[PDB]
């Protein structure tokens, strides 16, 4: 329920980005006319393609991961002691030593 | 004691230290999960070790 | 998610037959 | 990858042997490796499993042990002295020629790690080298040295997959 | 002679069902099962081996005296290539003679003290006798004993590194003692390989056996999980509430130069412990642990220095050989050296001053490599928690769980 929307949202952006391309090479090949404003916006939107690629920016992506992993982990916790509840709940009633 | 400082005996300055929030909760959770692990094997033996009624006689 | 299900469905399944036999 | 594919050639050879006891060399061999690993508890062990008769027998064992006896004290100007005392035959030699390579790099990472300042003559009887590194380590490594008081400074230098099996359990 | 006939009688019986009714005969003895029959011996095993051999050989290894005529290594030679190509699931259902015959043969080679050629047995008979990996049966023991007499600790890692979660019936024998040999045996194993964290778990479990009366081998397993807890650990760990009560009653008096080992072990004073382990050094020597309380007494030392780094940042290394008692800078020096090197402080020694600088920085948890650190201790828990449920389903389908 959550993936399906974020394929929606790339497919449009998927959807834009290949109108842009296909007027870029029609310009190139000769279809349409040579507008340059137009191009010189394509150039400008191709050299901000690398998005804040910093170092910083990949440190607190680290620690973004790292934060999530161990909210996982307390919790994989938490569903393995309830499973081992249950389990001992159902062995006590069966191996009952009276 | 109340006190947290690190005493630097070089220079005789008593600095006081600050612990990390981040590092110690990842610490004691990590901590927490090598313990929970090796309980739960302890117990799946001990689950064993029961229903086949194994004791020193 | 439809592994998971089946499997929980099917020891359910299993524990009823034995259950219904014995009852008259 | 190639020198992995030797390791593990000569460990089961010992393993099965007609009487419980395989060939000298291959004693001599293991010995010798478990040294280049650093792996001491499992060489020491290996010493004490050798039956009394055939050590005293061939002296050649007993110069791979007085080496690792050495590096068991982890002492650092010792073991060159050691590994130089005897002579050991071109069969077993080139394992001695890595096995001093591996120390000689051992002390360099220790030293660097352990130390922010270190005397030229101790530093030396680590590294194992008090023949040419006194002058060339002060102009190609950057390593300040001063002179006289003899100090050295060292210095220092797909995903989505897994998620989702996170996920599929918790959930299940 | 009716015997050579009897055994094709056997062959039309095989092959066509009736496995049952052949193991019914097979426990009938039969009067020696004619033990001169070793000259038609090489011939009886026809196509790829049968389980009647393992059968016969069991019960000629129990003469009480003179086994297997002086001869013995020409036998040995044909078990060797036995266990190696019997194959067939026909062993399984005879868990008792095979097991039987695995406990002989490690009661031969002790006598003879050769125990490195059972080693390479006692590896193959494991692998297919067991259902899986994590079951425990009779003969692990047995290859732990035998690798730990000849001292080849490594063969025996892959069955050590598995946590064992089911028992071996056996058709019943099976007591308590095999189970604690394995335990206790596994944990000398570690203790060797200076393997302190599992060490320390493999004696709890030897301890926590229920239990109504004191044995040899858990006495001797108290004793080690005191030492291994005071190396590993700063003190003696807490054993679990549901441990047996004969431990606590009749086992830790018989313990008490370990207890008061313990009680020294307390309060930092490397001086009054050395006197202690000199005092009752007659003690810590017959039981042959010895060699583990002279690592009491340099982990004593290293334990004052980690805990240096509570309270200092920069000590000097003339005075830092005063409260943990090392008698000189120079020794001193070498003991910070050692304890960097092993990763149990992390400190600099600068030799310009005479000081060593306690850094206790060790990483920020911003990296990748700590990243796919927990996703290991993840995917442990959850495989884990995968067999605890796999084990609960089975209870809830049990005939006799139903009832109530």
């Amino acid at each position: 329920e959550h993936l399906i929307a974020q394929h929606s949202a790339i497919k449009m952006l998927h959807s834009r980005v290949k109108l842009i391309l296909e007027y870029v090479k029609a310009s190139e090949a000769g279809e349409v006319p040579f507008n340059h404003e137009i191009l010189r916006e394509a150039y400008a939107l191709c050299h901000c393609l690398p998005v804040l690629s910093t170092d910083k920016f990949k440190t607190d992506f680290y620690d973004q991961c790292n934060d999530v992993g161990l909210m996982a982990y307390l919790g994989t916790i938490t569903k393995t002691c309830n499973t081992m509840n249950q389990f001992v709940n159902k062995f006590n009633v069966l191996y009952d030593r009276q | 004691g109340l006190i947290s400082a690190r005493v630097d005996s070089h220079s005789k300055i008593l600095y006081a230290r600050d612990v990390d929030q981040r590092s110690t909760t990842f610490e004691k959770s990590l901590l927490m999960g090598k313990e929970f692990q090796r309980r739960a094997k302890a117990m799946m033996l001990r689950a064993a070790v029961l229903r086949n009624q194994i004791h020193v006689k | 998610k439809e592994n998971h299900n089946r499997t929980q469905q099917q020891v359910e399944a299993e524990v009823t037959n034995i259950k219904k036999t014995l009852k008259a | 990858f190639s020198f992995k594919k030797l390791l593990d050639q000569c460990e089961n050879q010992e393993l099965e042997a007609p009487g419980g006891i395989a060939t000298p060399p291959v004693y001599g061999q293991l010995l010798a490796l478990y040294l280049l690993h650093n792996d001491m508890n499992n060489a020491r062990y290996l010493w004490k499993r050798i039956p009394p008769a055939i050590k005293s027998a061939n002296s050649e064992l007993g110069g791979i042990w007085s080496v690792g006896q050495r590096i068991w004290q982890r002492d650092f100007p010792g073991i060159y002295t050691t590994i130089n005392a005897h002579q050991w035959s071109e069969t077993v030699q080139p394992i001695m020629e890595a096995l001093r390579d591996a120390t000689r790099r051992r002390a360099f990472a220790l030293v660097s790690q352990a130390y922010t300042s270190i005397i030229a003559d101790d530093f030396a009887a680590f590294v194992g080298l008090p023949v040419e590194e006194a002058v060339k380590g002060i102009l190609e490594q950057g390593w300040q040295a001063d002179s006289t008081t003899r100090m050295v400074l060292p210095r220092k230098p797909q995903q989505l997959a897994r998620l989702t099996d996170y996920v599929a359990f918790l959930e299940n | 002679s009716a015997l050579e006939q009897f055994v094709n009688s056997v062959r039309q019986l095989s092959a066509q069902g009736q496995m049952t009714q052949l193991c019914e005969l097979i426990n009938k003895s039969g009067e020696l099962l004619a033990k001169n029959l070793s000259h038609l011996d090489t011939v009886l095993g026809a196509l790829d081996v049968q389980e009647h051999s393992l059968g016969v050989l069991a019960v000629l290894f129990v003469k009480f005296s003179m086994p297997s005529v002086p001869d013995f290594e020409t036998l040995f030679s044909q078990v060797q290539l036995f266990i190696s190509t019997c194959n067939g699931e026909h062993i399984r259902y005879a868990t008792d003679t095979f097991a039987g015959l695995c406990h002989q043969l490690t009661n031969a080679l002790v006598e003879r003290k050769q125990p490195l050629r059972g080693i390479g047995i006692l590896k193959q008979a494991i692998d297919k006798m067991q259902m899986n990996t994590n079951q425990l049966t009779s003969i692990h023991a047995d290859l732990c004993q035998l690798c730990l007499l000849a001292k080849c600790f490594k063969p025996a890692l892959p069955y050590l590194d598995v946590d064992m979660m089911d028992i071996c019936k056996e058709n019943g024998a099976y007591d308590a003692k095999h189970f604690l040999c394995y335990y206790y045996y596994g944990g000398m194993i570690y203790t060797g390989l200076k393997n302190f964290e599992r060490a320390l778990y493999f004696y709890e479990q030897a301890i926590t056996t229920p239990a109504m009366a004191v044995s040899h081998i858990m006495l001797e397993s108290y004793k080690k999980y005191i030492l291994v807890s005071l190396i590993l650990l700063g003190k003696v760990q807490q054993l679990p509430k549901y441990t047996s009560q004969i431990v606590g009653r009749f086992i830790k008096p018989l313990s008490n130069a370990y207890h008061e080992l313990a009680q020294v072990y307390s309060t930092n004073n490397p001086s009054e412990l050395r006197n202690l382990v000199n005092k009752h050094s007659e003690t810590f020597t017959r039981d042959n642990n010895m060699g583990l309380v002279k690592q009491c007494l340099s982990s004593l030392y290293k334990k004052n220095i980690q805990r240096l780094t509570k309270t200092f940042l920069t000590l000097s290394l003339q005075d830092m050989a005063s409260r943990v008692q090392l008698s000189g800078p120079q020794e001193a020096e070498k003991y910070v050296l050692h304890m960097i090197e092993d990763g149990e402080i992390f400190a600099s020694i600068n030799q310009k001053d005479g000081m060593v600088s306690f850094h206790d920085n060790p990483e920020k948890y911003n990296n990748p490599a700590m990243l796919h650190n927990i996703d290991q201790e993840m995917l442990k828990c959850i495989e884990l928690d995968e067999r605890l449920k796999a084990m609960d389903q089975e209870i809830t389908v049990n005939p006799q769980f139903v009832q109530k």
